[PDB]
């Protein structure tokens, strides 16, 4: 088998494959979580490059590993696939020993598990992927939102952006998120998600998808329309 | 020993499970569930070797969950039964096979039909208006071929389900402790309390 | 440049690796013969004892391969005991699976098919040296095939291979365009020896005591080298006509 | 260029340079020698005193395989015991199989071919020791001589290490003066002597000599080392021959 | 020990070339001239017996060689690529077909197999391509008759009639000029010789020419009767009288 | 140069350059001295410490009741060589109920060190250890160098400035070996031999480590006040 | 299974 | 050892790009032009085979358009031989899925698993990846006709219409032009040869020159229907659209 | 079958029986007689006419008339009296045909035709 | 390239070489040792205010007598935790009793040097592993990813360290007690950090014989915040 140690240690400390999949990341569509009250919304930017799309049956940006937790990423798309994946059969691993779906943190701990070992196993590089891991634990009303990196350091957010021009909207939401008083509702939740986008996005079109979680595996994904209402709500306050 | 039958009605499946567990001459317990949710609109009934059945159910549940994960969309009846004819099929060539003889009742939504599987441990598979396993076979299979008809509403079902526990209750030489009633039609699955 | 290393093609086609075995070919310093008499096919090979503290009868580059089947290198000795070993192998494992001896054409194949895995896998090198393989085959009769580093081989009416190669060729061309036939017609192997020394005494310039020349003989049901006093033998006889 | 940085690439020449790098570690060790004699072989070997650290007698070079063979080599003494592991290896399985003590041609090409393994993969380096082995077989005595390339033949006498070319001429001399043959009892004395002479290629430090042998008549066709006086007895032969 | 090159040889350079191929290819190019012609009742392939000593027996070098009794295949570029390729393809038509369905397999399914381990020395760790270009004709009750080409990328294409190796591009030209899809076979065969001899510097007789048709049926090459659905086979080797005879009428 | 890339490369002397730099490792490590009479052998050990918060890194390991060693170098290597060591010196006693002889445990590690030095991938040993045993032929001393070379020796010394207590060892020779029945002597003899290797610092308590085996004398390792008797 |  | 001749097939550059993948896209490029066009009845695959000779046997020919199982076909852009090693496996998956299940696989589930497998190339092995980019042309009953394509990556993406292989960015524009959602087979049909007719690199657009392909419910009642055009009627098409 | 037509490729040698014989009995001795095959193996190749006869544990034999399978002692009942040395091609296909014909009648195994 | 287990000239591994560099960059961790226990501090160092700091677990339990600080590439010490927790329950399965703390630490640095062409290169994370047993009472080990490990009185690894360890040299004495540690690691890690010390991104812990291994709440930490102020405002 193919052994080649492709993550090694350069003299300066840094393991370059680690790095350079930080920049696919960076190179990869934004990706937002914000959490209220009651609710996390995942945001993620649809780059209108590709028009004669079929949105039916094109891969979805935000993914379900059980009913009651949702994946969305930056960097390589089919990197993506085989972290969800893992993430889908360990969470009905979870289920069936220990008769519980796993926590929010410890579907995080798993995939930045795997992460991390791809950056220390022989004929493997690292995954050019970043992941926003949102949900509520099971029978649990406290809001969870967690984000991962290629070198499989996991960590809490009030709220995360990763992706291009990530710098720009966490710049936003550090202004525009107080702790104190989070978003009270979703409207207020989504609100806020859209806004910190349209910073980056370009066109209110087709551009952005909302995905709404709420506790006890409450998760819907909102329409183009319902969402253009926000965009239309947002910079008619704006003129003034 | 352990009853479970099977009934596929005009809109809905109706499975009957026996409450007992039984070791040799102990009984381990007298409201047992024999029964897992593979999908809302499947339901798979079980019978058969201590541990084997539960493991196997399980095993079978959390597949058919995964497959529902990954593509958003529920699997077939049909479908879901032959996976489950395949697993057993595999088995029994295995260093241990798997002694579980299940019943599967579903209600396909694109046909919009109630669809009942009989399938044992060997992998043998049927569909059929009604089925069952072990030595209650026989009767309920002679007491179904008079009283059954395809166009049988849920409550007709249940009346001559009840008939067939009842006649059972006398016949059998074992307490089965009674036992649970599950319906599967389109709404999805639900427990009929009274019985 | 590493495709000057390893045995992958260069940009003109070529595998230098394959090229550079040929040249260790000729390390050794010594040109070996073979001809096919009517019922037998002689090899000679130049035999050099450099330092006088080697034991001459352990220096030999003529190897015994089955019963019927002979083989000379012309290469570093390594390789050649290394192919010496292989094939005798070969014609052992061969006898048993299939119930009757190995021919030489097939032996010959077998060896080239090894060569040539050499030549397509990277880990492994060629090896530095040309099996001249001779037998009197049940089915062929007499025989010489020929295997190189690149993993080619093909049948011979005689051929001859060292550094002076072209030189002993071109002279057994010249016989054999004169006699019209595919072979030495002579009836004693012994004859068939003297005129393999005759003609190559004939194409290098040089003469050979006992010492300096090695012969090995196929015959029907068996291949055997000569001792320094059967060459002697064969010496004195062409000296004397 | 670069057809050196690996083992089993062929120099535009046909060469092996990993193999030629390793010559010059076998040239870099003490001398040894090999010498063949009527009924059997000799071995002898220039033991360096780096220290009066050095315990006498104690750090033992000459190797045994099975009980009728000798091993003597120049060079990475660790190559050298590397090597004697496999001929163990190799003596230990054709006893196995075939019953009968492996006999030395056939042990020679036992060595002979793994060797020449090391040559044929850049994932090994090649052996760092020229190894002059021998002893007395069924068809009488044999010594051989290895070369990392896996290159042997059978010799009337060896010599290998940084005094080599000194040793060489000695036993050209005996080769001549003696066509009839050496006695075993002449061969452990002459054999003295010519390490004694060898060592004025490694004059600086003073050495420690070790001869072993394997005769017909003097030790029934078994590997022995030379000890107490017979030891003494080539030693005071070596010093006088040399004054 | 052990193969560590568990790695490709075969690599994209910057310009989308995969360079191990191309080199491939231009050995084949170096390569003797071989070509292929199908007739409406048969195939011909043929090549120069290019030998290398005039004391070697260039008759124990076959360059023409039978796969199954109904398939045959010539090359251009390295023999020995060649010799192996057809111990494998001789192997492949067993292993992969005949033992599981009692026959021989079509032409353009063994070709397909020679493709793929051809394709595998491609892609595969510690192995260079083939440097050689197969063109493998045959028959099969189902297609008929049938000429392939096979290259070291393991890519396939079926021909009317083609050529490969060194004056390929001159015969290309001159086959074009000559096909139609009336020919009979020994049409064919006046064609291929016609073309060869643009080629071939030296001698040109039966002695120095590779010639193999695929045609009718052969029961004398057979080696039994009793069983009238096994008719023979269609592969036929041409001798060197039969060339020399075809040489007199060209 | 070119030539030090990997262990499986000769240079054009026919040099091993990551053999060599593994000896260098040896070199930057903390001076050790081995010495040995007929009855009695002596390790005495110079440990290093990181700060005057840290400890003083272990030198001595304990093989077995008959046998142990000291390292300098990499202390990692010094616990893989020793663990081995460990499960020959248990094999013999298991299998033969026989005590591994001292020489043929520095044949098993030559041998062991010897195969990293021949194949891809691995690397040379790190470290160099000085064995001490006594065994049914007396009291033993050997130097283990990450070559593969092991040499019994009357006395020697490994490490940093290892040179001066070779040299006192070299003059004193013909006193040391002829120290029979008398432990305390010998290891004042080791000390004394240390100390010719010492520049600033000198031996204080936490700092000397000592071990002895001999005729009736179990191997045993002295750290601490057991030590302050010596200083 | 079948079986002269 | 061998580390020394390891071109590391598996590597981020310092940008954050595969050197590889880009590189077999670079190759891809200057395939012959495959175009797939999705209608409300039906899917069309249109290909162009590079440049042919008058003595290549066409009506046995298969090099662009292949049969995945009666449901789902690829048009394929790139190394022949590498689409034939991926397009026996999903063959075989189609046949699993079907085994297992008793249905006919899902066009996104093939699709996915093809897709998966030429992503592992990139990420592990040390292999070069598959130089090669399909079109898939599939039905189901849960999402009806379906345009996929994949490449090297192992990044696939559903289309309406979609081009690979040569001048797909003048493909692309082409089609984004004449394209509209209530469009028919027999429109996509003239829709997809004009394209390739006006992206060619060839002097003109002839019969011998393409591989045609149509999957139609255009099947007697509730079925579909694959079509894989013989030459003749290619050039009835060709005369019909009055491109010849 | 296979591997004697793949040797005889290979070899570029027709065929001999001896091969077929020791490529059977070295894969009937591998599975120690639970591959049940009982076969007498015939031919003519360059070194002459050849008869065997290989039992299913791997054992072989060589005769001039050989009998094998239940009808083997009705058969070889017929050859210990009818068979002579130096037989022609005539003598030798009614001897044969007479075996077998022997083992038909008189063997509730064997029955119908003969096969020559 | 070249050889993942090379020597330098200098007789030096480079990858390990090269990982303690990595070490270098990491955030600071201080052990200080008494006789009333030991103490572990760490700084969080939040790459964001938005991040939830609560959520940053650079200190970690691995059996009721054996706390945990890391400092580098925290993703590497995850298995070496894992590998920490197994051997400390597996040895108490075994044996009945718990793990002496040198003999855990031994067995974590066992995994240091398992790298080759195993796992592809060293860990690129420095431990502190602090604790207790009945044979040699409380202890502080530093495991570094070159397989050594060294016991300390007080060690101070991370961006801070050879800062920190110069400060750890003066103020360490065997009679201190574990309220005095406790302010020795607040004021050291205040000198080091680069945002002013608060409850938030800095975090206490400690390990008793009585107790256990306990991370301290953030309430418990902020009144030693307050504490320390006061008495470095009293001179
Ligand atoms: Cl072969």
């Amino acid at each position: 088998g193919y052994d080649r140690a492709l993550s090694i240690f350069s003299p300066d400390g840094h393991i370059f494959q680690v790095e350079y999949a930080l920049e696919a990341v960076k190179r990869g569509t934004c990706a937002v979580g914000v959490k209220g009250k009651n609710c996390v919304v995942l945001g993620c930017e649809r780059r209108s490059t590709l028009k004669l799309q079929d949105t039916r049956i094109t891969p979805s940006k935000v993914s379900k590993i059980d009913s009651h937790v949702v994946l969305s990423f930056s960097g390589l798309n089919a990197d993506s696939r085989i972290l969800i994946e893992k993430a889908r059969v360990e969470a009905q691993s979870h289920r069936l020993t220990l008769e519980d779906p796993v926590t929010v943190e410890y579907l995080t701990r798993y995939v930045a598990g795997v992460q991390q070992r791809y950056t220390q196993s022989g004929g493997v590089r690292p995954f050019g992927v970043s992941t926003l891991i949102a949900g509520f634990d099971p029978r649990d009303d406290e809001p969870k939102l967690y984000q991962t990196e290629p070198s499989g350091i996991y960590s809490s957010w009030s709220a995360q952006t990763i992706g291009r021009n990530s710098k720009t909207v966490r710049e936003f939401l550090e202004k525009n998120y107080d702790r104190k008083e989070p978003p009270a509702t979703v409207e207020e939740c989504v609100k806020l998600t859209v806004r910190s986008l349209l910073e980056v996005v370009q066109t209110g079109a087709k551009n952005i998808e909302i995905t709404v979680v709420k506790p006890d595996s409450d998760i819907v994904a909102l329409s183009s329309e319902e969402i253009n209402q926000y965009v239309t709500q947002i910079e008619q306050e704006k003129q003034e | 020993m352990d009853i479970i039958l099977g009934i596929r009605v005009q809109d809905s499946v109706i499975l009957a499970s026996s409450k007992a567990v039984t070791r040799g001459i102990s009984v381990l317990k007298d409201s047992d569930d024999k029964t897992r949710q593979l999908s809302p609109h499947t339901l798979m009934s079980f019978a058969g070797e201590a541990g084997d059945t539960v493991q196997f159910a399980e095993y079978i549940q959390a597949n058919i969950q995964l497959y529902s994960i990954r593509e958003d969309y529920e699997l077939s009846p049909q479908a879901v039964s032959s996976f489950v004819r395949q697993e057993l099929a595999k088995s029994i060539r295995s260093r241990r096979p798997y002694q579980v003889n299940v019943l599967i009742g579903g209600y396909d939504k694109k046909k919009n039909k109630p669809e009942l599987y009989q399938i044992d441990y060997l992998g043998t598979k049927v569909e059929l208006p009604y089925g069952a396993h072990g030595y209650s076979g026989f009767y309920t299979f002679s007491l179904l071929d008079h009283h059954y008809r395809p166009d049988m509403t849920t409550e007709e079902g249940l009346d001559l389900l009840k008939l067939c526990v009842q006649e059972l209750e006398k016949r059998m030489p074992m307490d089965f402790k009674g036992v649970i009633v599950k319906i599967v039609d389109k709404d999805g699955i639900r427990q009929v309390d009274d019985f | 440049g590493y495709d000057r290393h390893i045995t992958i093609f260069s940009p003109e086609g070529r595998l230098y690796q394959v090229e550079y075995a040929f040249k260790a070919t000729n390390q050794t310093n010594i040109n070996s013969l073979a001809v096919r008499g009517k019922d037998c096919t002689v090899v000679i090979s130049q035999k050099k004892v450099p330092d006088k503290l080697l034991d001459p009868t352990t220096v030999s580059y003529i190897f015994c391969i089955s019963r019927t089947i002979g083989m000379v290198v012309n290469g570093p000795i390594p390789d050649a005991r290394n192919a010496a070993l292989r094939a005798k192998a070969e014609a052992a494992e061969f006898r048993y699976k299939y119930g009757y001896d190995m021919p030489c054409d097939v032996l010959a194949k077998r060896m080239a098919n090894l060569s040539q895995i050499y030549t397509q896998r990277a880990y492994m090198r060629p090896l530095g040296v040309i099996l001249t393989f001779v037998s009197v085959d049940e089915e062929l009769g007499p025989s010489i095939y020929k295997t190189d580093p690149a993993g080619y081989y093909v049948g011979y009416k005689a051929t001859a291979t060292g550094p002076k190669q072209q030189e002993i060729t071109t002279n057994l061309e010249n016989h054999f365009k004169k006699s019209k036939i595919d072979h030495i017609n002579e009836e004693s192997w012994e004859k068939v020896v003297e005129f393999a020394i005759t003609h190559m005494i004939d194409a290098l310039g040089t003469e050979f005591s006992k010492n300096d020349l090695e012969v090995g003989v196929a015959t029907k049901d068996k291949f055997f080298t000569l001792s320094a006093e059967n060459i002697e033998e064969r010496l004195v006889a062409i000296a004397e006509q | 260029t670069g057809y050196d940085l690996s083992n089993s690439v062929f120099s535009p020449d046909g060469r092996n340079f990993q193999v030629e790098y390793a010559v010059k570690a076998v040239e870099n060790g003490t001398t040894s020698i090999g010498i063949k004699c009527n009924d059997g072989v000799v071995f002898a070997v220039e033991k360096l005193i780096t220290s009066k650290l050095l315990v006498p007698q104690k750090n033992v070079k000459i190797q045994v395989v099975d009980r009728h063979i000798g091993c003597v080599y120049s060079g990475l003494i660790p190559d050298g015991r590397h090597l004697v592991n496999r001929g163990r290896e190799e003596a230990a399985s054709f006893k196995k199989l075939y019953k009968t003590p492996i006999p030395i041609p056939a042990f020679a090409d036992r060595l002979g071919q793994y060797v020449q393994a090391h040559t044929l993969y850049n994932s090994v380096r090649p052996f760092g020791v020229s190894t002059i082995f021998g002893g007395v077989d069924k068809n009488g005595a044999h010594l051989y001589m290895l070369e990392p390339s896996g290159s042997y033949w059978g010799y009337k006498g060896a010599a290998t290490g940084k005094g080599r070319q000194s040793a060489k001429a000695e036993l050209e001399k005996l080769v001549d003066h003696h066509p009839e043959g050496l006695s075993a009892r002449e061969a452990v004395k002459q054999a003295a002597k010519i390490i004694y002479l060898a060592h004025e290629d490694n004059k600086e430090k003073d050495f420690e000599l070790e001869i072993s042998w394997c005769s017909l008549s003097e030790t029934n066709g078994l590997h022995k080392f030379v000890k107490g006086d017979l030891l003494q007895e080539a030693i005071d032969f070596a010093q006088k021959e040399i004054n | 020990m052990t193969d560590r090159y568990s790695f490709s040889l075969t690599t994209f350079s910057p310009s989308g070339k995969l360079g191990q191929i191309d080199y491939a290819l231009t050995a084949v190019k170096q390569g003797v001239t071989s070509l292929g012609i199908k007739a409406t009742n048969g195939v011909v392939i043929a090549t120069e017996k290019k030998s290398s000593s005039p004391l070697a027996m260039s008759e124990t070098l076959s360059k023409v060689s039978l796969l199954t009794p109904d398939i045959g295949a010539v090359y251009s570029g390295m023999g020995p690529d060649y010799r192996v390729l057809v111990d494998k393809s001789r192997k492949v038509a067993h292993t992969s077909y005949k033992r599981i369905y009692g026959e021989y397999p079509p032409t353009k399914l063994l070709v397909s197999e020679v493709a793929k381990i051809m394709q595998e020395a491609t892609q595969s760790g510690g192995v260079r391509p083939f440097g050689v270009s197969l063109l493998i004709a045959g028959h099969d009750e189902f297609n008929g008759f049938s000429l392939y080409q096979v290259d070291p990328s393991g890519s396939y294409f079926p021909w009317k009639a083609t050529a490969i190796g060194k004056g390929s591009v001159a015969a290309k030209t001159f086959l074009e000029k000559r096909w139609n899809d009336e020919l009979e076979l020994e049409d064919a065969i006046h064609i291929a010789l016609l073309t060869l001899k643009e080629s071939v510097e030296g001698e040109f007789n039966g002695d120095t020419i590779e010639l193999a048709i695929i045609g009718d049926e052969n029961p004398d090459l057979l080696g039994y009767t009793g069983i009238p659905t096994d008719k023979g086979p269609r592969f036929r080797k041409l001798t060197s009288q039969e060339i020399n005879d075809r040489l007199e009428a060209l | 140069n070119n030539y030090d890339g990997d262990t499986v490369t000769f240079s054009p002397t026919g040099r091993l350059f990551q053999v060599e730099y593994a000896l260098e490792a040896i070199k930057q490590g903390s001076v050790t001295v081995g010495l040995r009479s007929n009855t009695h052998a002596v390790l005495v050990a110079l440990k290093r410490n990181a700060d005057e918060l840290s400890s003083y890194q272990k030198k001595i390991i304990k093989c077995d009741e008959h046998m142990g060693l000291s390292l300098a170098g990499l202390a990692p290597d010094a616990r893989v060589l020793s663990n081995y060591l460990r499960q020959q010196c248990n094999y013999s006693s298991l299998v033969f109920n026989r005590k591994l002889a001292v020489e043929r445990a520095g044949h098993l590690l030559c041998d062991k060190a010897q195969k990293n030095t021949q194949s891809y991938g691995g690397r040379p040993y790190g470290v160099g250890l000085l064995i001490i045993g006594y065994d049914k032929s007396g009291a033993h001393l050997l130097e283990f160098q990450p070559s593969g070379n092991v040499t019994e020796l009357y006395g020697t010394a490994i490490g940093a400035r290892s040179q001066g207590a070779k040299t006192y060892l070299e003059r004193t020779l013909d006193t040391f070996i002829k120290i029979d029945g008398n432990p305390d002597e010998l290891i004042k003899a080791g000390v004394e031999a240390i100390s010719q290797s010492l520049r600033d610092e000198s031996l204080t308590v936490d700092n000397l480590s000592i071990a002895i085996v001999g005729k009736d004398t179990p191997f045993t390792i002295y750290d601490g006040e057991a030590v302050a008797k010596y200083i | 299974x079948a079986y002269x | 050892g061998s580390r020394r001749y390891d071109s590391r097939t598996t590597i981020f550059s310092p940008e954050g790009r595969l050197y590889q993948v880009e590189y077999a896209l670079e190759s891809i490029s200057h395939a012959g032009t495959a175009i797939g066009i999705m209608a409300s009845d039906g899917i069309v695959l249109a290909a162009e085979r590079k440049v042919t000779s008058t003595l290549l046997e066409q009506d046995t020919s298969t090099e662009k358009l292949y049969k995945l199982n009666d449901k789902i076909a690829v048009a394929v852009a790139g190394l022949t031989a590498d689409a034939e090693i991926l397009i026996n496996t999903a063959r075989i998956h189609a046949q699993n899925y079907l085994k297992t299940y008793n249905e006919d696989i899902p066009v996104e589930i093939l699709v996915r698993r093809l897709s998966d497998i030429k992503q592992g190339y990139t990420q592990h092995g040390g292999l070069r990846p598959f130089g090669v980019s399909f079109i898939y042309a599939g039905y189901d009953d849960r999402y009806g006709y379906q345009l996929y394509t994949s490449n090297p990556s192992g990044n696939y993406t559903g289309w309406k219409a979609i081009s690979v292989g040569a001048n797909t960015s003048a493909a692309q524009t082409l089609l984004q032009m004449d394209y509209k959602d209530d469009m028919k087979v027999d429109d996509a049909i003239e829709l997809a040869l004009k394209t390739l007719s006006k992206t060619t690199d060839s002097s003109a657009l002839t019969y011998d020159r393409l591989e045609f392909a149509t999957i139609r419910k255009g099947a007697n009642d509730g079925e579909v229907y694959q079509k894989i055009f013989k030459p003749q009627e290619i050039k009835d098409i060709l005369v019909k659209t009055g491109i010849t | 079958g296979s591997n004697i037509e793949l040797h005889s490729l290979y070899t570029s040698r027709e065929p001999r029986v001896v091969s077929a014989l020791q490529m059977l009995k070295q894969h009937l001795f591998k599975y120690q007689g639970h591959i049940g095959a009982y076969l007498i193996v015939a031919g003519v190749d360059p070194t002459g006419s050849h008869l065997f006869s290989i039992h299913a544990h791997g054992s072989t034999d060589v005769g001039y008339y050989l009998s094998l399978g239940s009808g083997s002692l009705a058969a070889m009942a017929v050859l210990e009296s009818h068979w002579k040395q130096d037989l022609t091609k005539e003598e030798a296909i009614k001897l044969a045909s007479d075996a077998i014909q022997a083992g038909i009648w008189n063997d509730l195994g064997s029955g119908s035709n003969v096969d020559v | 390239d070249r050889g993942v287990s090379t020597f330098s000239p200098e007789g030096r591994l480079f990858q390990v070489e090269y990982s303690l560099e990595a070490i270098k960059l990491g955030s600071t961790a201080i052990g200080i040792a008494t006789k009333e226990g030991v103490v572990l501090g760490v700084e969080k160092r939040a790459t964001s205010p938005l991040l939830e700091s609560d959520s940053i677990e650079k200190i970690v339990e691995i059996d009721r007598h054996i706390g945990c600080a890391m400092s580098g590439l925290t993703a590497d010490a995850r298995s070496m935790i894992e590998h920490a927790r197994t051997a400390a329950v597996t040895h108490n399965l075994y044996y009945d009793e718990d793990i002496n703390v040198e003999s855990l630490t031994q067995s974590v640095c066992d995994l240091a040097l398992r790298f080759g062409e195993l796992m592809s290169r060293p860990f690129g994370v420095a431990l502190l592993i602090a604790g207790h047993d009945a044979d040699d009472g409380y202890q502080l080990f530093h495991a570094e990813p070159s397989g050594t490990f060294y016991r300390y009185n007080a060690k101070a690894i991370g961006s801070g360290s050879e800062g920190a360890q110069a400060e750890l040299l003066n103020e360490w004495h065997s009679s201190l007690t574990l309220k005095e540690a406790e302010l020795l690691v607040l004021k050291i890690l205040k000198q080091v950090m680069e945002e002013k010390l608060d409850e938030n991104n800095a975090q206490l812990s400690c390990i008793t014989k009585q107790d256990g291994f306990k991370i301290y709440d953030n309430e418990k930490t902020a009144e030693l915040i307050k504490e320390l102020k006061e008495k470095e405002a009293a001179e």
